[PDB]
RNA sequence: UCGAGAGGA
């Protein structure tokens, strides 16, 4: 139909695209002093848009909740251990016979998805528990 | 051959960490393979303490043959060497 | 006996400084006793404190500088890792060759 | 083994420094205008106002391990409000005919001037502050 | 599984560090650390 | 929830990793060495299509 | 693989009796006592009477090791007056504590009704 | 009335015990509610023997499910510890057996909820062994999923046991627990972003206590003796009998001490 | 391990009646410092306490996704709404005393990983056994039940001692020791032996 | 090099280690599964045989026991199945390979072994579970963490060997490093966090408190301290009850900043005869610091007491830690919020700056600084203002930090913490780098494609004005995983460049070792310094003493 | 695989109220916060064993072996 | 620089003064130039300094530029050790370095050598040439697996 | 035995 275009790595160096779908909107204060600080864009000759930023990160790092907020290495760190962690990798796990496999016995969805996530069945087929956790100082163990 | 007279010797009185702990694995190991004790033990029954024993009363017939770098040696009896 | 006055030389600068007659009866008012056990534990300290012949001293200096380098990590001048590199194989050409002018 | 100094002070400046319930306190001898001092005072265990005309006084006694209290059977040299031990750490020949004394009650701090008491105030381990109505 | 099936393999002058090409098309921080560090990438 | 993408060589499930490299038949301009007789290239790899 | 079973939580080994007694070496009228297979869960109560003693000088546990269930227990007190005496005092005292509570609770249960 | 601890029930059920446990020690609260959870004893599956299973499951999955399954230790004095007794492997007087049998006959799915365990030891005349069901259809808990044509058929034998051993002879789930509301005692440093009142709210609690008056400094002598606790049971034994049976093993605790001491 | 880097191995487990408890009852299921907190600036996870808690009481599900403008304030609104501490404090008793911790303690679900790491198969401790013929020392890996590396890292610091003894048990009888004929006047292997 | 200098050996073993506090230093946590497996040839004696004896009836399949018997003939005696297993007797003369038990001396470690100190001998405690615990104040030492790591653990087989490990390579003879010349193991983490809540003034413990407490300490001289304050109630100071696990004998005077004799913010440090007069406890006082109280303590009382003393003061501050509790929220890490708005203006100055900056270099206006070209200065005046920006930011929020907050404290004793983390968590995270470098062009002229080409502006050049609490947007991020994929690079490679420096260096240097004359020197004999270290004098015996005759007017030298 | 008999924080016993759950947002049309509430799991730690749970056991059943 | 210096007091009070940094270093011609410190003067190179100011100048650079190196990072390491590396390699008379070539080639043995880089073309010139081995060394006798003079193996013992 | 890849600190 034409809405939706494949720009390779060559061709994007000729075209200006845009974050949110929203900077085509006019302009004219109050805000939520909490929210990210965002550059207005002062930009208007746009050719494309994102169909949404989260996109550039892979499976590994989809995974994680709000990267945004954290440590770069830190999400290099946890995309190495998230295929790592054990559960359920398939389903027909009983029929399939191969050299090791290890299976969570009660896997459960995160409590703290990634829209992303749902793409990746990671809700359908997850692979840690939601620990109740408490930092703290104890016995020093 | 040549040897380095009593009389005249200039290496630290005071016995080295490494002599020190030479002679004590020195005395264990032989103190383990029935050898006699040279002190009355007080129920002391492992040669470590053993030989520590001995030698803070200096009753360990050894000596040293501290090798300088000519060739030439200098002997220092454990009665010669002192402890801190 | 002259490499042996001049290996203290510096202790002897400090000795000579702390105890100084006005300072050893004003600043801390000792006692002949007091003194003559001070005088004698310096003496057995110091005893104490020499190298025991027979230590690996270029194996522990070569750790003792190695160890502290694999901890180091992060105007524009080359310091660090590369820089050691350059001193220890003796870089004919420098990254950064300078010169401080007095 | 009796009261090595008392005199009587009135509080000058209350200082809550960063501290939920110690406060540091300044206060001159009101009957010899020359002597002054310093201390910290806990303010939940002894509430200290400013302007606080306070009784104060130093004892020797009145090791060995402490003994819980038991009803007066181990009667005690006080008719206090606030108490407490410490021991003395340094004394400044501040000028001539003029001394200064700082003690540490187990953190808590001292610190006395005047050279009144020509006797007493050694410098020994026990010291007892005292503080009445 | 996933990861393992969007995986690249570059054999050996930065290719390591991360590009300003890369943005969408490899993803910016998955990748093992140490000896092939950004020479093997994830899309 | 098996997505594919491998083949079964001997029983056990394969990947072919897909390999990276530099683009064929396209011209590039290299500022060459300081210790270097010859200033710049431009090389060309030419492979067919 | 190397875990011990659990049930040495609370089982006696091999000849270990219950309380092991030493006096103290240093202190006067003090002991300690090696209670074996047992924890916080009872020492604290013990110490926490002890304290109620007016005529107990002192009174404190410790675990050496979480990993191990045994715990000291070390007890000083006035002259003439052995430690097991107040610690008789605490434990006989707790119980009767403990029957009164009960004896009380099932009185309120009884009264309500649901 | 009887001079000691005082005890007022707040609210009560068969399910949960909510009162005010007044004039106690808190060492001893603590100690109580610590053997509330373990040291009082019950039973519960230890050991099962799976004949036939052709569940999706693996059979130590569901020997760990079944020994998690609240069985009725009402009477579970009367019988004996399997450790104590001198049968060759176990009895009736110690263990006491269950059989599980289930097949797929139905072309939709066939569960195996607790209601189908069945027990086949002599029960002597004792509240012992009743898989219990709180579930208001009857069924109870669900054990396993069978498709047609899977069966699995296995004999469990329940016997003595406590807390401490293994979480599944445990009579209590969560006990509540909290003292001076208004932290009176200054028993917590609050940790305030900006007021301390306004960022953390008043329990239930304090609407018993005494508000404060701040003109009034720092009571110091004063000590925590009012407790506010909730008791709750997995029905394996009621309410009462858990705080009940948790004093008297308390008490038990303490009376092998006397015992101890007299033989030295 | 967590989703942010946040690893490490067990140190000791405790019976629910050890752990410290809130004042509903509720006992973490795992505790850990809070020094690997600031050292290593994973806000992720510290605020998956967070939505993770608000999502667990109002039954909804947590929105984690990146590049969303959702904020800590408005979550914490949400939680305040529930009768919780809004930045995800709870007052905390400790279990062994059950007097007050002075510390109200950051408590709530958040997603853990189980890793692959378990150490009954990493455990491994030898002392005689397999060696291989060409160089008469112990086969590499613990797999054939085989000997550890004693390196010449490992060296230098027996060497930086000097403990020469130690060194030499090393070198020779703890691994491959051995006795060798040689003729003096050729200085060499050459020699033929029969000890019997 | 790899077959001959480096052998595979046995009698070693490997685990997965954790830290234990109720561990004493030298101490190691070593599990009965190893221990049965490793063992000791021990030849029997009068002393031994009576115990001997019971251990091989005992057997290797329980703890503790003996696998092996060597005999007159020379030929092994199996105890794991054989006829004889039960009525041997055994002749004086014989070898026992029993198992290691505790008080045993074993050869830590940990690869990579750096420095001699990364390989320290250790006493046996047999545990239960499959861990090497080991003591807290032993990571610096190794640079372990428990997070996976992994250490070795080597054992003598000669009374020799064993009295080496004892006599010269035990922990606490390494606690005074001839490498920066003082201690090498500290207080770390949960004891040194503590410690600072534990020995503040507004810190004040109960009766029953204090006397748990004290039995905690080991070595106990059984009398009870006075308490500071005997009034309304019998209260102890945190300092007070610390001050038993310090020996008597002690002294040591520290000053930090304004340290007052009559302290006022309770800083600085003096201790007399092992009582703390005044001063908070810290990282300083306590940690590896020069002129620390490990320092003292090492050569004033000796190694044992020290070693001891690592112990008794763990087990005093982490119980007291323990009913205390500690806990990190990111409440924690929220600034004041009227402080938000003054922080975001901040940056917003900053940011003018900037503008008008480069307004003035697009006229041609600049002045060319001497040395660097026009773009230079350019880049120099923007990175310089923009690390203004983030310092400044960031040091508006630790200023506007509340002491109850957690972060602060651990900041405070520096158990785990640094300002810049408050600033990249609070405030602004900063400005990313590539090379030294900002973020550069990679497209044509412009750094992403949602930029204008030639657009040197903050935003898009990799500043990232939002803070990790706030959250990166989408090109922050990105700009954010350049930067820490450099710095990984760099971490990867910095690391191989340094095992080949380290091993140049001891390969250089490993012939150097002090002779029976002072005559430092080589295999050769050639000399390399006629007395070591131009002083004669090892490493660990040194100490930062000023000599006061340097400096001072001539006047005040002369009075 | 299958609904964990208790919650492991806890122990009140979750395992009976599975069925429940599904019956109750299928027919009664509820929100999962009620849904669980009615269940009366008041306590977020057992709480979030029904919410986060993911019955994989009907992708098991339908191999037919 | 901002720099320390005796007052006539004696008391010793700051004296800041102007100095250059330059970026190139050709040392044999600057010093000489007036209006300067041809004393003070100071290059980052020690390999210059060894050419013209001399071997003893240049081992106090060394040194100095290896301390700059530790201190940068907030750190230090007692003068013993990084004062005997410097000296290894000023003692053997030029700069040697501490690399397969610089200093590996010696009078230091053979197997020494040969633990380290270019081992079977070190064995190889050994061979050729004879070469003699004290097996004072350590890495000769850890070869050869006997004690090695170490430290406990520097003396020798005998009975009385 | 040999090379290969994937991992943990
Ligand atoms: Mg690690
Ligand atoms: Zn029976
Ligand atoms: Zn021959
Ligand atoms: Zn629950």
């Amino acid at each position: 139909e034409g809405l939706v275009e494949y720009i390779d790595a060559e061709e994007e160096e000729s075209i200006l695209i845009a974050m949110q779908p929203e900077d085509l909107e006019p302009a004219e204060l109050d805000v939520d002093p909490a929210k990210r600080i965002r550059v207005s864009h002062h930009a208007t000759t746009f050719t494309h848009c994102e169909i949404h930023p989260s996109m550039i990160l892979g499976v590994a790092a989809s995974i994680i909740p709000f990267p945004d907020h954290n440590q770069s290495p830190r999400n290099t760190y946890q995309s190495a251990m998230g295929k790592q962690a054990m559960g359920v990798f398939l389903t027909n796990y009983n029929v399939r016979m191969d050299t090791m496999a290890n299976i969570l016995y009660y896997p459960q969805k995160p409590l703290g998805t990634t829209r992303a996530m749902e793409y990746l069945k990671f809700r359908e087929l997850p692979a840690g528990q939601n620990a109740i956790v408490a930092i703290a100082c104890y016995s020093g163990y | 051959e040549k040897a380095i007279p009593k009389d005249q010797r200039a290496t630290t009185p005071y016995m080295t960490k490494y002599e020190r702990a030479r002679i004590l694995g020195t005395r264990a190991l032989q103190i383990s393979m029935n050898a006699p004790v040279f002190v009355d033990l007080e129920g002391e029954t492992d040669p470590l303490r053993i030989a520590m024993k001995e030698l803070a009363e200096k009753k360990i017939p050894l000596v040293i043959r501290r090798y300088l770098p000519d060739g030439s040696f200098e002997d220092w009896s454990v009665e010669e060497l002192i402890v801190d | 006996q002259n490499a042996q006055r001049d290996a203290v030389t510096l202790f002897c600068c400090l000795l000579r400084s702390r105890l100084a007659t006005r300072r050893v009866l004003q600043e801390y008012r000792l006692t002949k006793q007091a003194f003559d056990w001070v005088l004698s534990n310096i003496e057995a300290q110091f005893l104490r404190s020499v190298v025991h012949p027979g230590e690996m001293v270029g194996v522990l200096a070569a750790q003792s500088i190695g160890e502290p380098a694999t901890q180091m990590t992060l105007k524009k001048v080359t310091s660090g890792v590369p820089r050691l590199k350059e001193i220890l194989n003796v870089a004919k050409n420098m990254k950064t060759p300078s010169l401080t002018v007095y | 083994s009796n009261t090595l100094f008392d005199d009587i002070f009135q509080v000058s400046e209350v200082d809550p420094g960063r501290y939920n319930k110690v406060c540091r306190i300044e206060a001159a001898s009101t009957t010899q205008d020359q002597c002054k001092l310093t201390l910290d005072i806990n303010v939940e265990l002894f509430p200290v106002a400013a302007q606080d005309s306070l009784t104060v006084t130093i004892a020797s006694s009145l090791t060995r391990s402490w003994r819980p209290p038991q009803a007066g059977d181990r009667s005690l040299a006080d008719d206090y409000d606030y108490v407490m031990y410490g021991t003395a750490y340094k004394f400044e020949e501040v000028s001539k005919d003029l001394i200064a004394v700082y003690y540490s009650f187990g953190g808590l701090l001292m610190r006395l001037e005047g050279n009144y008491r020509n006797l007493n105030n050694l410098k020994q381990e026990n010291a007892y502050l005292l503080i009445r109505r | 599984t996933l990861s393992h099936l969007r995986r690249t393999n570059t054999p050996i002058a930065k290719p390591r560090q991360l590009h300003n090409t890369h943005w969408g098309l490899v993803c910016p921080a998955e990748t093992p650390e140490g000896q092939a560090c950004g020479l093997v990438k994830n899309l | 929830f098996d997505m594919g993408g491998y083949f079964i060589i001997n029983g056990s499930e394969k990947v072919l990793i897909a390999q990276e490299r530099s683009a064929g038949n396209i011209v590039q301009v290299f500022k060459k060495a300081a210790p270097s007789p010859i200033s710049h290239v431009a090389e060309i790899r030419s492979a067919l299509e | 693989m190397n875990a011990p079973d659990r049930f040495e939580l609370f089982l006696l080994g091999e000849g270990e009796s219950k309380l092991k007694i030493d006096p103290d070496t240093k202190a006067p009228n003090a002991v300690v006592i090696t209670f074996e297979k047992e924890d916080h869960t009872l020492g604290n109560l013990i110490r926490a009477e002890l304290l109620n003693d007016r005529k107990v000088l002192f009174a404190a546990y410790k675990v050496e090791h979480p990993f191990f269930a045994r715990f000291k227990l070390r007890i000083q007190t006035t002259e003439g007056y052995d430690p097991k005496d107040a610690l008789k005092n605490a434990c006989n005292s707790i119980i009767n504590k403990l029957g009164a509570l009960k004896t009380n609770f099932e009185t309120e249960w009884n009264l309500q009704t649901l | 009335s009887e001079e000691g601890p005082q005890v007022k029930i707040r609210e009560a059920s068969k399910d949960n015990v909510d009162f005010i446990l007044s004039n106690v020690d808190l060492a001893m609260a603590n100690s109580l509610r610590r053997v509330m959870i373990a040291e009082i004893p019950t039973l519960a599956i230890d050991s099962v023997e799976v004949e036939t299973n052709t569940t999706v499951l693996a059979d130590e999955f569901i020997a760990h499910r079944l020994g998690l399954i609240p069985l009725q230790s009402m009477d579970i004095e009367q019988l004996e510890y399997s450790r104590d007794c001198f049968c060759e492997d176990h009895c009736d007087k110690c263990s006491v057996v269950l059989t599980l049998q289930a097949f797929g006959e139905s072309e939709s799915t066939t569960n195996v909820y607790s209601k189908d365990l069945v027990i086949v030891s002599n029960l002597m005349g004792r509240n012992i062994g009743h898989p219990i069901i709180q579930d208001k259809e009857g069924n109870g808990v669900l054990i396993c999923k069978l498709r047609k044509g899977q069966e699995l058929k296995l004999t469990c034998v329940a016997k003595k046991g406590i807390a401490k051993e293994h979480a599944k002879w445990g009579p209590a789930a969560a006990i509540e627990f909290e003292y001076d509301p208004w932290n009176k005692l200054k028993h917590t440093d609050y940790w305030y972003e900006q007021d301390s009142a306004k960022e953390w709210p008043q329990s239930k609690n304090c609407e018993y206590e005494d508000p404060p008056n701040e003109g009034d400094p720092f009571d110091y002598k004063a000590q925590a003796d009012t407790f506010y606790m909730n008791v709750e049971s997995v029905g394996s034994i009621p309410v009462d009998q858990v705080v009940v049976r948790g004093i008297d093993t308390l008490q038990k605790k303490v009376a092998s001490i006397l015992l101890a001491l007299t033989q030295m | 391990a967590s989703r942010h880097g946040q690893k490490g191995t067990i140190g000791i487990t405790y019976r629910r009646e050890d752990m410290p408890f809130t004042a509903e009852g509720i006992v973490p299921d795992l505790i850990i410092n809070p020094h690997a907190i600031p050292s290593r600036m994973t806000v992720a996870h510290l605020i998956e306490c967070l939505l993770s808690k608000v999502a667990a009481l109002s039954g909804n599900e947590g929105d984690a996704s990146p590049f969303t403008d959702i904020t800590v304030e408005g979550i914490s609104k949400l939680l305040r709404e529930h009768g919780y501490q809004s930045r995800g404090f709870e007052v905390m008793y400790n279990g062994h005393t059950g007097k007050k911790l002075m510390a109200q303690i950051f408590f709530g679900p958040t997603y853990y990983q189980r890793l692959r790491h378990m150490v009954d198969d990493k455990i491994h401790a030898r002392a005689r056994g397999p060696m291989q013929v060409l160089t008469r020392q112990p086969v590499e890996g613990r797999s054939r039940d085989g000997g550890l590396r004693f390196g010449e890292m490992e060296r230098d610091c027996m060497i930086a001692h000097g403990a020469a003894s130690f060194l030499k048990e090393r070198l020779m009888e703890a691994s491959d020791a051995f006795r060798v004929h040689i003729c003096g006047i050729c200085g060499l292997m050459t020699v033929i032996a029969k000890l019997n | 090099r790899g077959n001959l200098m480096g052998k595979r050996v046995d009698f070693s073993a490997r685990t997965v280690i954790s830290g234990d506090p109720n561990l004493e230093l030298d101490q190691v946590g070593v599990p009965k599964s190893i221990a049965k497996t490793l063992t000791y040839p021990e030849v029997v004696t009068p002393y031994n045989i009576d115990r001997l004896t019971q251990l091989v009836r005992n057997g290797p399949n329980e703890h503790p026991g003996a696998k092996y018997v060597i005999r007159d003939s020379g030929d092994r005696i199996d105890l794991r199945y054989s006829k004889r297993a039960g009525d041997i007797q055994l002749q004086y003369g014989w070898k026992v390979e029993r198992h290691i038990m505790d008080n045993d001396p074993v050869l830590f470690n940990r690869q990579p072994s750096l420095h001699k100190m990364s390989m320290m001998a250790h006493r046996v405690k047999v545990i239960p579970y499959s861990t090497f615990r080991l003591n807290l104040s032993v990571t610096s030492p190794y640079n372990a963490d428990f997070d996976g790591d992994e250490m070795n653990l080597h054992v003598p087989q000669s009374e020799e060997t064993r009295a080496e490990l004892s006599q010269l390579c035990a922990v606490p003879l390494q606690i005074v490093s001839p490498q920066s010349n003082k201690p090498c193991m500290g207080i770390v983490q949960d004891t040194l966090c503590g410690i600072r809540k534990l020995t503040l003034r507004d810190t004040f413990i109960e009766l029953d408190q204090v006397l748990n407490m004290l039995y905690w300490v080991p070595d106990w001289d059984g009398v009870i301290p006075t308490p500071a304050i005997i009034k309304p109630k019998p209260l102890w100071s945190g300092k007070q009850i610390l001050s038993v696990a310090i020996p008597n004998g002690i002294h040591l005077q520290r000053f930090d900043e304004g340290t007052t004799l009559l302290s006022p913010k309770d800083n600085g440090m003096l201790i007399i005869d092992g009582q703390i007069i005044f001063g908070v406890v810290e990282k300083k006082t306590v940690g590896s610091s020069n002129g620390g109280l490990i320092h003292v303590v090492t050569r004033e009382k000796g190694p044992q007491v020290c070693a001891k003393l690592f112990g008794n003061i763990q087990k005093v501050v982490n119980f007291w830690l323990l009913h205390n509790g500690f806990s990190t929220g990111i409440g924690d890490t929220i600034a004041d919020g009227p402080t938000m708005r003054e922080i975001t203006e901040t940056i917003a100055e900053a940011k003018k700056k900037v503008l008008d900056v480069t307004k003035e270099a697009q006229a041609n206006l600049l002045t060319a600084k001497h040395g660097m070209t026009l773009r230079e200065s350019f880049e120099d005046n923007v990175v310089r203002f923009l690390n203004e920006a983030r310092d400044k930011a960031g040091r508006l929020a630790e200023v506007n930090l509340k002491d109850l907050n957690n972060v602060k404290q651990m900041v405070m004793a520096g158990s785990k913490g640094s300002f810049i983390n408050i600033a990249q968590m609070s405030a602004c995270v900063g400005q990313q780098s590539v090379e030294g470098k900002r973020i550069a062009f990679g497209f044509v002229d412009r750094t992403l494609p949602h930029f204008s080409k030639d657009d040197y502006s903050p935003e898009s050049k990799g500043f990232v004005e939002n803070s990790y609490l706030r959250g990166l947007t989408p090109q922050e991020f990105f700009f954010h995983a350049m930067g820490g994929r450099e710095g990984l690079i760099d971490t990867a490679v910095k690391t191989a460049e340094t095992g080949y420096i380290q091993r140049r260096l001891v390969k250089a240097l490993e012939d150097i070792m002090v002779h029976y004359d002072n005559t430092t020197r080589n295999s050769l004999g050639n000399v390399i310094q006629f007395i070591y270290g131009e002083d004669g004098m090892d490493a660990a015996h040194i100490e930062k003493q000023s000599l006061d005759t340097i400096g001072g007017s001539d006047a005040a030298f002369e009075k | 695989m299958i609904v964990p008999v208790r919650c492991f924080s806890c122990g009140k016993v979750v395992g009976d109220k599975w069925e429940s759950y599904l019956n109750l947002l299928q027919e009664d049309e509820l929100d999962e916060g009620t849904a669980l509430s009615r269940l009366g799991l008041k306590r977020y730690c057992c709480r979030r064993m029904i919410l986060t749970h993911v019955d994989l056991i009907e992708k098991f059943l339908r191999y037919n072996p | 620089y901002d720099r320390k210096v005796p007052s006539p007091t004696g008391e010793y009070v700051k004296e800041p003064e102007w100095v250059l940094e330059t970026d190139g270093v050709n040392l044999s011609e600057v010093m000489t130039v007036p209006g300067i410190d041809p004393t003070r003067i100071y290059t980052n190179s020690f390999i210059d300094i060894m050419e013209v100011l001399g071997i003893e100048a240049g081992r106090a650079a060394l040194y100095k530029e290896v301390y700059n190196v530790i201190a940068s990072d907030g750190s230090y390491v007692n003068y013993r050790h990084m004062a005997l590396l410097v000296d290894v390699m000023t003692t053997q008379g030029g700069l040697t370095s501490v690399t397969r070539h610089g200093f590996n080639r010696s009078n230091t043995g053979a197997l020494m050598r040969c633990s380290f880089e270019e081992t079977v073309e070190i064995l190889f010139e050994a061979g050729a040439s004879a070469e003699l081995d004290d097996c004072r060394g350590v890495s000769e006798n850890v070869i050869l697996g006997q004690m090695a003079p170490i430290g406990t193996g520097a003396f020798d013992v005998m009975i009385d």
